[PDB]
């Protein structure tokens, strides 16, 4: 003893309060008041998971609104990866990729602004980004009304329907649920 | 590494002995 | 966006600072000794029950107990890291990790850096990183906050020898400041979209066709405390700005909030508990000043981001790379000067793909030693480092003996501070070297060029100043990288907290020295410009030789 | 020492005389230096690098590596020979002062008499418990007390007062040191100092200090100076695997001469010729004290003790005038005073008698000897006098002599009273004398305040020092005697343990008091107290108990005291903020021109518009050496103090000397780019 058993005894009390009693307080309370929150905010059509309203998913077909590049390891929206392009400035990998995505934007959405949004050439942060902004999801109301049948009004107004903006508009921006926003042109569409 | 770099870090590692000693000692 | 970015800084400040004065009363409850209103009585039972009889306690004894806590932790942290495949909790069935990333990982939330070399959704399981993990996320921050009650009762304190009870501190820090504020954070988190379960990964069948796995886990349990204690970490690879993470503006906003508050109660505290609101609203304002002139400074290199952007075809020049949607360039470089200025590591945002400027002044922020508002109070004692050099410069040239808060500054505090000072730059710029004369170092590397030392330069200076961010571009898995890192986290740490301490046991035993006509007062315009142009002169002249190679050299390419 | 005044800095001679010295001075024995000894090592190394070249090696550009290395050795030279300048102005001081020891002479007299051996000895031979006889124009042999008789002596050879200072047996006027010469009459001194250690000597270990003591705030600079050190020598080592990676690294004579423009190389070779002008300016303002850390504790005094009667006034205090009490006479009143004053050794016992009884035209014509019973002055007794018949005669202040009747049985009388404060209003200093119980009377000690000492207290009140006059006498004619002087406040009826009280009081409030006094009743006070100077005209034992002592016997010499103290102390801080603060033009000169063909991309940042690197790297290690020989003559005088509050004064030298470290080196860098350049060397 002699200064071994206060530091036992605080360290292993410790060790109980900070894993146990603590994340066992957190877990019930948030599964007693927010569970589709806590439980990851899963969308569900009948019993089968169509993903998260928060993580987003890799779309190419021309009737769905494109997201953020990806940089995930294995594949483009990867859960399990959840990483970013660490790429340079003066990296020419960089504006190679950027080059690329901006012709391949202009090749899709012919119709649309020659001035690609940074925001769907750029990768994020994650790679889970499944919001864009506002402006960067009216860039491309033709090709998904030309896909789609429907009209510009229709589609600028289930963007407005999906848009969430921020408590004030400095301490972030606007923002587009793609894949909440998807499901919602596949529900119109059945 | 060829000579020149193990003589340039002894002679680095010898004059940050120097100093931390002179640092801790009132010469 | 320049009127934005003042609106922003401007409320994060406010706000900041009025829910940090409350909470600076409250910790200087703590430093005076004085039990909370509603916690007598359980103290009693509960420290009885322990084992933990209030004696006060010297600075060799007070450190041999922070140090003794913290190598219990590293050991419980290091097993149950290595047979995390023999524990419960393992949806995945993960094996245990190897020694050198294991020990890397122990040691990194052990010394409060939290630094991460691996991915944590296909890497940890549920127990080890809950049971483990956030165990040493409040037993690191507890330590910090330890040791700055520690000085701070030193600097208070009159002709005694003791600087109380180290189990007591760090059982009401834990029990009464960093459980019962996380608690609500987390279940904020929770209502704004984190993640708390213990599920298996959920099998997702897009809207597509193609198949994801939706990692699971207690996710906002431990966010809320890696923000309360500034401390790194994330369930998965993006430390912060993973949906499941930091899912919303508000949340971000919260997070910071939460990585400047204890910081900021803890300049409140020193102050209140001095009788002299002035000494701790020197602090703030020569933190200040420095932090809003980065944020500043960061805002406009991101603002103007990359010049190529233009040139192949995109809508605007800013600097969306590498960053989030649902926060703006200007958020994500608050976000950044706050964390690397805070010693805190959590990223917003991927620093490899800041611009030149935007990724220079983070790092050099944490190579002035994180005294902007720094880690959790070890920003405090870094800062109270170069206040000493203040005060002894700021005597010299007015002729009195160096002298702050009425207690003398003679040679045994100059010689402690100046070895806890040269602690970190001397990591830094070792480690550096190393990893540059090293290939085992150097093909860490994903950007070339400059950028690459700079990728380099980031992981050790992180590493050594407690901060755990990384550009992420730096293959840190290696066994070399592991075991630099785990050295330069370990000294970093613990050969500032010892000198430290015995500059606490050293001043207990002085007296203060009434103001008199001539002492020089230590706060006012005059003592803050004086303190920030020895903070930056020094944090600069240490390192512009390596920061010109990396990127400043990439800016003027 | 004021007089024999030592002459410029630099009088064409001790340069040359010290210099020589400075080549002497280039040897490895300069380990106790850390700045300087990187310096050493790092010049060395180029030498031996240039030396590689003009032999043949790897690179090329021997006469760059030449160039460096020569530049180098320079600033080495220059460092020293700041240091040298110094300390060979301190040798020059002493041997100004060591010519002292003259006479081989000394008189053996068995008893002290007028004369009773005169067996001569040489005065090396002269030990503790011996004495002499000086006649009127001999010199003094040796530093001791005087024991019978009263002589001007003329100090001039040691302190420079063409003004001879008297010097009596007894009281606190006894001390008297050798070299001086006696100007009035026969003389009889004892000896009490040994070989080795005499007031000389004091002066010659103060100037002329073999292993100088380092202050505690030279040491912790010399430690913060070697932090700044480790910290620009790591960052300057780990430059070559940074520029490996990018490129073709950078060679090792450009990173040692960035490493020496980097290191606080000014302060780290002008910091002990600061220390050592400041003990010569020290003793060039006539204080001689033993310890620089004394001299820089000094600089922190906020209250100032002084004495009354040795310090602030002369200490003679002539008895000018008598002053009857009712029903008594003066015949009766001047008889008492001198039986109480026959064999009194104070200067004012003895001026009793000498005035008195040439005033009266009578003397009771018998000495003291004659039935003698004696008692001698105790100043915590306060009280002295005579009891040689049955009767007793006492003098003293109005206190013993008031305990001294309410013991006996009597009562001091109103009327006694009435003269005793107007003698205090008048200013004089009143000793009141009985016999039997019965107050004949008091006399009128009439003193005189030291000059115009008043402006030097209100310089010492706009310093920031408050200054209190601790005496013994009354608490009106110290009053009066505070009045005329300016000083601010006074403490009178002070016994010396109350005086100590007074020490431990302010001391312990956590103020760093200082005490002037000269005379042994305040000798313990003054070693307790923290500064002590002491006074040249009073006692050795004060001037042991003091760790400074005065030769011109000034009560306000601690405002040059604080002059020089606060003068090392704000020259070692502005040289070290001038150090530091000139890396950035340094930064800016090398940066850009070391990384120059790695990187071509850094020449943005040559803001200067030097030529080329190697000029810009030479430029700036020539900076880096010119700017030691144009800071010498500061290191010798001293920065300009001026009695400003602490803040506005910090802003003052933040202003001064870091403006001048940042702006100056740009500007010193590129005219000394600008000149090579035209001159065509680059
Ligand atoms: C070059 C760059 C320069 C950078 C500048 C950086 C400046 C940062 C300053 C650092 C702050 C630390 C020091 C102050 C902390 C303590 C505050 C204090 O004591 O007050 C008195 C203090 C000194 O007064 P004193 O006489 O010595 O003592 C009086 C006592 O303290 C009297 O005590 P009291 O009882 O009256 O007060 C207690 C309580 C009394 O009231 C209460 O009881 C409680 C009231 C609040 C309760 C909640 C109600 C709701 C309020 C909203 C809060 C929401 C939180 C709730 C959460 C829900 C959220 C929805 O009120 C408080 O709790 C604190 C008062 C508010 C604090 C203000 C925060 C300071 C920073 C904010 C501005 C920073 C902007 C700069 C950044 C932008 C630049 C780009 O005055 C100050 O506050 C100084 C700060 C003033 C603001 C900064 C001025 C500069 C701003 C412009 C910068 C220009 C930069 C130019 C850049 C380029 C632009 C073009
Ligand atoms: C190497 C570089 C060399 C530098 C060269 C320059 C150095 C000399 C500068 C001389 C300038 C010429 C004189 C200008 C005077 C006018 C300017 C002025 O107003 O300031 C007065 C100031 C003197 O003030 P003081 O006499 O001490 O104060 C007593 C008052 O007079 C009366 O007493 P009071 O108690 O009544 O005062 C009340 C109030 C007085 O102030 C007031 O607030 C006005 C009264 C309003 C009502 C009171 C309510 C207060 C609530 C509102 C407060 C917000 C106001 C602030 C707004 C935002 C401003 C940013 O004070 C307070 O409230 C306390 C709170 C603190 C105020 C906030 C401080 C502002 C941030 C400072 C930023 C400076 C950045 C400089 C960066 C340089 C880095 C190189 O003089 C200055 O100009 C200082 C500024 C320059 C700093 C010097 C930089 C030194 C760098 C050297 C580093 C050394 C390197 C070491 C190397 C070796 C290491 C080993
Ligand atoms: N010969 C004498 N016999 C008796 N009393 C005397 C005396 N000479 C002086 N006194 C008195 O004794 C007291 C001693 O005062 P004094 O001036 O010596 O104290 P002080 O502190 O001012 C000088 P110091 O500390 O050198 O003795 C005074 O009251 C003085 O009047
Ligand atoms: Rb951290
Ligand atoms: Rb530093
Ligand atoms: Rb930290
Ligand atoms: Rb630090
Ligand atoms: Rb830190
Ligand atoms: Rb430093
Ligand atoms: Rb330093
Ligand atoms: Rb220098």
């Amino acid at each position: 003893m002699s200064g071994l058993r206060p530091a036992l005894s605080t360290f292993i009390f410790l060790l109980l309060i900070t894993g146990g009693v603590y994340p066992l307080l957190t877990t019930v309370l948030g599964q007693w008041w927010f569970p589709w929150q806590a439980n990851g905010s899963l969308i569900r059509e009948g019993d089968t998971v169509r993903g998260s309203a928060l993580i987003g998913q890799n779309f190419t077909g021309n009737g769905y609104f494109h997201g953020r590049p990806s940089a995930t390891a294995e594949m483009p929206y990867n859960p399990q990866a959840s990483g970013g392009s660490n790429l340079a400035v003066s990296n020419p990998e960089l504006d190679k990729l950027i080059a690329a995505r901006v012709a391949a934007l202009r090749a899709a959405n012919p119709d649309a602004s020659a001035s690609v949004p940074v925001e769907l050439v750029t990768a994020s942060a994650s790679g889970l980004d499944n919001n864009i902004t506002p402006q960067a999801a009216a860039w491309q109301i033709p090709r998904v009304a030309k896909a789609r049948n429907l009209s510009v009004e229709q589609l600028t107004q289930l963007i407005a329907k999906y848009s969430q903006q921020p408590l004030v508009k400095y301490i972030g921006q606007p923002v587009v649920n793609i894949v909440e926003l998807n499901l919602a042109l596949d529900k119109l569409d059945e | 590494m060829s000579a020149g770099v193990i003589t340039g870090v002894l002679l680095v590692f010898l004059l940050l002995g120097y100093l931390v000693y002179a640092l801790i000692n009132a010469e | 966006m320049a009127a934005q970015g003042f609106l922003l800084i401007a409320t994060f400040l406010l706000v900041l600072m009025v829910l940090a004065r409350p909470l600076g009363s409250g910790l200087a409850r703590l430093i005076n000794d004085i039990p909370l209103p509603g916690t007598t009585g359980v103290e009693r039972v509960l420290f009885r029950a322990l084992g933990v009889s209030d004696r006060e306690m010297n600075w060799k004894q007070y450190l041999c107990a922070i140090l003794g806590l913290n190598m219990l932790g590293l050991a419980v942290l290091f097993f149950m890291l290595l047979g995390q495949h023999y524990l419960p909790l393992n949806p995945q069935q993960l094996p245990g990790l190897s020694w050198d990333l294991a020990l890397n990982t122990a040691v990194s939330f052990v010394t409060n850096t939290n630094w991460q070399s691996y991915s944590g959704e296909t890497t940890l399981s549920y127990f080890s990183q809950m049971a483990g993990l956030t165990v040493q996320n409040f037993l690191s921050a507890a330590s910090g906050i330890a040791v700055i009650f520690a000085l701070i009762r030193a600097f208070t304190r009159q002709s005694m020898s003791t600087l109380g009870n180290a189990w007591v501190d760090l059982l009401r820090i834990t029990l009464w400041v960093l459980v019962p504020v996380a608690l609500l954070i987390a279940l904020f988190f929770i209502q704004q979209g984190a993640l708390q379960n213990f599920l298996p990964y959920q099998a997702v069948n897009t809207v597509e066709g193609a198949q994801q796995l939706l990692p699971m886990g207690p996710v906002a349990s431990q966010e809320a405390i890696k923000m309360l204690g500034t401390n790194d970490g994330g369930f998965f690879n993006a430390n912060s700005s993973h949906p499941f993470e930091n899912p919303t503006a508000l949340t971000n906003f919260v997070q910071m909030l939460a990585i400047f508050l204890i910081p900021t109660a803890l300049c409140f505290a020193f102050g209140e508990v001095m009788g002299d609101r002035r000494q701790g609203r020197m602090l703030l304002w020569a933190m200040s000043v420095i932090f809003v002139i980065c944020v500043g400074v960061v805002m406009w290199a991101e603002v103007q981001g990359n010049p190529h952007l233009l040139a192949l075809g995109t809508d605007s020049s800013i600097n969306m790379e590498g960053k989030e949607s649902r926060f703006g360039v200007l958020v994500s470089s608050l976000f950044a000067v706050v964390t690397t200025a805070a010693s805190c590591g959590a990223v917003i945002a991927m620093h490899d793909s800041f611009t030149a400027l935007g990724g220079m002044v983070p790092m050099w922020l944490m190579q002035i030693g994180e005294v902007v508002f720094g880690g959790v109070g070890s920003g405090l004692y870094g800062m109270m480092l170069f206040v000493l050099l203040a005060v002894f410069i700021a005597g010299l040239m007015i002729g009195r003996t160096p002298e702050y808060l009425g207690k003398k500054i003679d040679v045994r505090e100059m010689k402690l501070t100046a070895l806890a000072i040269l602690v970190t730059p001397t990591l830094v710029l070792m480690g550096a070297a190393l990893a540059m004369m090293t290939d085992a170092g150097r093909s860490a590397m994903l950007n070339p060029g400059p950028h690459g030392f700079s990728e380099v330069l980031y992981a050790v200076s992180s590493a050594a100043n407690n901060n755990g961010s990384a550009f992420a571009g730096l293959s840190a898995n290696s066994p070399f990288w592991n075991c630099l890192l785990a050295f330069c986290m370990f000294v970093g740490r613990f050969g500032v907290i010892i000198p430290v301490m015995a500059i606490a046991g050293s001043l207990v035993s002085k007296k203060s020295q009434a103001a008199s006509s001539g002492t020089l007062p230590t706060h006012g315009p005059l003592f803050v410009g004086l303190l920030i142009g020895t903070v930056l002169l020094v944090g600069a002249l240490t390192f512009i030789p390596a920061l010109a190679l990396g990127p400043v050299a990439e800016y003027l390419s | 020492m004021s007089r024999k005044q030592l002459a410029l800095f630099e009088p064409t001679l001790v340069v040359q005389a010290l210099k020589e010295a400075v080549k002497k001075l280039n040897p490895q024995a300069q380990w106790r230096n850390p700045v300087m000894f990187i310096v050493w090592i790092g010049s060395l190394l180029t030498t031996c690098i240039s030396i590689a070249m003009a032999s043949g090696a790897m690179p090329g550009n021997a006469l760059f590596s030449a160039a460096i290395s020569g530049w180098l050795w320079i600033t080495v030279l220059f460092a020293n020979f700041a240091e040298a300048l110094a300390e060979g102005r301190s040798k020059a001081q002493a041997n100004s002062l060591k010519g002292v020891k003259k006479t081989a002479f000394a008189r053996k007299l068995r008893e002290p008499k007028y004369g009773a051996a005169a067996d001569k000895v040489p005065a090396d031979q002269l030990r503790k418990g011996d004495i002499v006889l000086v006649e009127a124009g001999d010199i003094i042999p040796c530093d001791g007390e005087v024991i019978e008789g009263g002589a001007s002596v003329d100090e001039s050879a040691i302190t420079g007062e063409a003004a001879p200072v008297i010097r009596e047996s007894g009281g606190d006027f006894a001390s008297v040191t050798g070299g001086t010469r006696i100007l009035s009459d026969w003389l009889v001194i004892e000896c009490s100092v040994n070989p080795g250690e005499t007031f000389l000597d004091r002066m010659i270990a103060m100037v002329e200090g073999a292993q100088r003591r380092k202050t505690p705030n030279e040491i912790a600079l010399t430690i913060l100076l070697i932090a700044l050190t480790i910290v620009f020598l790591l960052a300057t080592a780990t430059l070559w695997p940074f520029s490996a990676w990018g490129g073709n690294a950078v060679s090792v004579t450009v990173l040692v001469a960035l490493l020496v423009c980097l290191i606080p190389t000014t302060i780290g070779g002008l910091l002990s010729a600061i220390g050592v002008a400041g003990m010569s300016r020290m003793l060039g303002a006539n204080v001689i004290a033993t310890s620089g850390r004394a001299v820089e504790a000094a600089g922190d005094v906020d209250v100032l003790l002084l004495d009354k009667t040795g310090t602030i006034t002369l200490g003679n205090r002539q008895a000018s005038e008598f002053i009857p009490a009712q029903g008594v006479d003066e015949k009766t009143l001047a008889d008492a005073a001198q039986l109480a004053s026959l064999a009194d050794e104070t200067p004012e016992g003895r001026s009793i008698v000498i005035l008195a009884k040439q005033r009266f035209n009578l003397r009771e014509r018998d000495v003291q000897s004659l039935h003698a019973t004696f008692v001698p002055f105790t100043a915590q007794s306060r009280m002295s006098g005579i009891n040689i018949d049955n009767r007793m005669i006492r003098k003293g202040s109005v206190d013993a002599i008031r305990r001294h009747v309410e013991a006996n049985g009597g009562h001091f009388p109103t009327d006694v009273d009435q003269k005793v404060d107007q003698v205090a209003r008048q200013g004089a200093t009143p000793l009141v004398v009985v016999e039997g119980s019965r107050v004949l009377g008091v006399i009128a000690l009439k003193d005189i305040v030291k000059g115009g000492i008043k402006e030097r207290f209100a310089q010492l009140r706009k310093m920031g020092i408050k200054t209190v006059m601790i005496t013994g006498d009354n608490r009106l004619t110290a009053a009066a005697i505070a009045a005329e002087a300016g000083v601010d406040d006074f403490l009178a009826e002070a016994t010396p343990e109350a005086k100590l009280a007074l020490i431990r009081q302010y001391q312990a409030e956590g103020r760093l008091v200082a005490m002037t006094g000269d005379g042994t009743n305040d000798a313990p006070a003054l070693a307790q107290a923290d500064v002590a100077v002491a006074m040249n005209s009073g006692t050795q034992a004060a001037k042991e108990a003091g760790n400074m002592v005065d030769l011109d016997s000034n009560p306000t010499k601690l405002i040059e005291v604080v002059h020089i103290g606060k003068q090392m102390l704000m020259t070692r801080g502005s040289l070290t903020t001038f150090s530091i603060a000139n890396d950035v033009a340094k930064y800016f000169a090398i940066i850009p021109a070391a990384f120059a063909a790695t990187y071509p991309q850094l020449n943005a940042l040559n803001i200067m518009c030097l030529h080329s690197p190697d000029s810009a790297i030479l430029s700036a290690v020539i900076f880096n050496a010119l700017i030691i020989v144009f800071l010498i003559p500061l290191a010798l005088k001293g920065v300009s103090y001026k009695p400003l509050t602490a803040s506005a004064m910090l802003r003052r030298n933040l202003w001064i000397y870091g403006l001048g470290g940042l702006l100056v080196p740009f500007i010193g860098i590129k005219v000394i780019d600008l000149l090579l350049t035209v001159c065509g060397l680059v």
